[PDB]
């Protein structure tokens, strides 16, 4: 079980959250969780299956495109289970 | 799924 | 033949907001048998469209019960939740309490 | 993390008032998604989660046909026990059963279990060697015996290694989104004047998925046991859970006081103090 985080980054365009990352490893199973952050507190995202690619035993990837989140919105928690295996990311949307 | 066979005691 | 009375918990689905719909929930466990009343009374008045949840039981055989309904809290009116059991010598009444 | 399917089945005998009461449910974790009632109307084992509605005809059919003969089984078990045990054929009787599997955070078989209760205590188990019976009483051993003969454990082993690790996880990659992501919980601290010596802290977690949760207090740092109080943790009612941790504090001590809370759906743990 190896994998290693290759991107991970996001940003918010008038109320929608873009985030794009790209994970590489044999994972044969995964489980994608993303989380707004409101600062302490927040709620589980739901996105489109067509933001997510999963090749078994290559990679995971994101294109999150337009994903209304409040205004609260602070940073991007990501919950990832890869093979069994969890792993948090963090992303602070940009410019 | 349930076990499919029947047990007594 | 083990017997075990119920624990009871009486609490709101959501934190208790007067005016805003929530649902009351009256959670009975730990108890043996099966057999057992649950009422959800507002203001001592028995309240009619409650339901419950499918019985199931704990790794110590005891089994445990949802019992809820719909309800919107207001600054007077009062709820609880009355529970019989073979156990008890009478119903049992728990109020509710938004601190709890 | 790892994960488990369980099925429980209640029978109760009602003596002169027509045949027992059978209620079987599943679980995946913490989640219900089925159920049957002997009572109700369908006849048929029902779906009490989204992610199980995906599931064919065929599959209904043969739960419904299985959860059927699982009823009569226990349906004749209750005057065997009645039996065993040398009871009146008038008071009213409880058959327990529970079998199922757990797997860990790698999908592999980690554990079985195949059991039985009567009246509110054990009866007979299966050792986790998935080999062996363990009687709880004498009368059990009639049925230990009984099972002995007729390789109950041979069948309940295959079963629970391959089938029961097989759908478990079925269900859940079919159900991920609600079986495989956590919920966080929601936390706050209340403050209660007990008296004018003492205050009462409380210590709150709101729904949270999945049940699994540890609430602790700390006082400089150090656990705190005395003076505290920790309730069930109970479900709110829409698939999440609740929980609170109380401890009782000498007034103006409020601030040397920690609540410590866990849980899986958390980057880390969280620590709340009082202001």
């Amino acid at each position: 079980p190896w994998f290693q985080i290759e991107d991970n980054r996001c940003y918010i365009d008038n109320g929608k959250l873009f985030a794009r990352g790209s994970i590489v490893g044999n994972m044969s199973r995964f489980v994608f969780d993303p989380k707004a952050d409101y600062g302490g507190v927040g709620e589980n995202l739901y996105v489109h299956a067509d933001d997510v690619e999963f090749v078994p035993g290559e990679s995971l990837k994101w294109n999150v495109r337009n994903l209304d989140v409040m205004p609260i919105f602070e940073t991007l928690a990501l919950r990832l289970v890869l093979q069994g295996d969890v792993i948090w990311l963090r992303c602070v949307p940009e410019l | 799924l349930l076990f499919g066979y029947p047990v007594y005691v | 033949m083990i017997q075990r009375t119920p624990k009871i918990q009486v609490y709101s689905r959501h934190p208790a907001e007067n005016g805003k719909s929530n649902f009351l929930n009256c959670y009975v466990s730990g108890f043996h048998p099966s057999d057992i009343e649950v009422d959800l009374l507002k203001n001592g008045e028995r309240i009619e469209k409650v339901e419950h949840s499918d019985l199931s039981f704990s790794k110590d055989w005891s089994f445990y019960l949802l019992y809820y309904t719909e309800f919107t809290p207001t600054e007077k009116d009062e709820y609880a939740c009355r529970v019989n059991h073979v156990t008890l010598s009478q119903p049992k009444i728990v109020k509710w309490d938004r601190d709890m | 993390g790892s994960h488990s399917m369980r099925y429980f089945f209640t029978s109760v005998s009602r003596p002169g008032r027509g045949e027992p009461r059978f209620i079987a449910v599943g679980y995946v974790d913490d989640t219900q998604f089925v159920r049957f009632d002997s009572d109700a109307a369908s006849q048929r084992m029902e779906p009490r989660a989204p992610w199980i509605e995906q599931e064919g005809p065929e599959y209904w059919d043969g739960e419904t046909r299985k959860v059927k003969a699982h009823s009569q089984t226990h349906r004749v078990d209750l005057g065997t026990l009645r039996g065993y045990y040398n009871q009146s054929e008038a008071g009213s009787h409880t058959v327990q059963r529970m079998y199922g599997c757990d797997v860990g955070s790698d999908w592999r078989f980690l554990r079985g279990y195949h059991q039985y209760a009567y009246d509110g205590k054990d009866y007979i188990a299966l050792k986790e060697d998935l080999r062996s019976w363990t009687a709880a009483d004498m009368a059990a051993q009639t049925t230990k015996h009984k099972w002995e003969a007729a390789h109950v454990a041979e069948q309940l082993r295959a079963y629970l290694e391959g089938t029961c690790v097989e759908w478990l996880r079925r269900y859940l990659e079919n159900g991920k989104e609600t079986l495989q992501r956590t919920d966080a919980p929601k936390t706050h601290m209340t403050h209660h004047a007990v008296s004018d010596h003492e205050a009462t802290l409380r210590c709150w977690a709101l729904s949270f998925y999945p049940a699994e949760i540890t609430l602790t207090w700390q006082r400089d740092g150090e656990d705190q046991t005395q003076d505290t109080e920790l309730v069930e943790t109970r479900p709110a009612g829409d698939g999440t859970f609740q929980k609170w941790a109380a401890v009782v504090v000498p007034s103006g001590q409020e601030q040397r006081y920690t609540c410590h809370v866990q849980h899986e759906g958390l980057p880390k743990p969280l620590t709340l103090r009082w202001e």
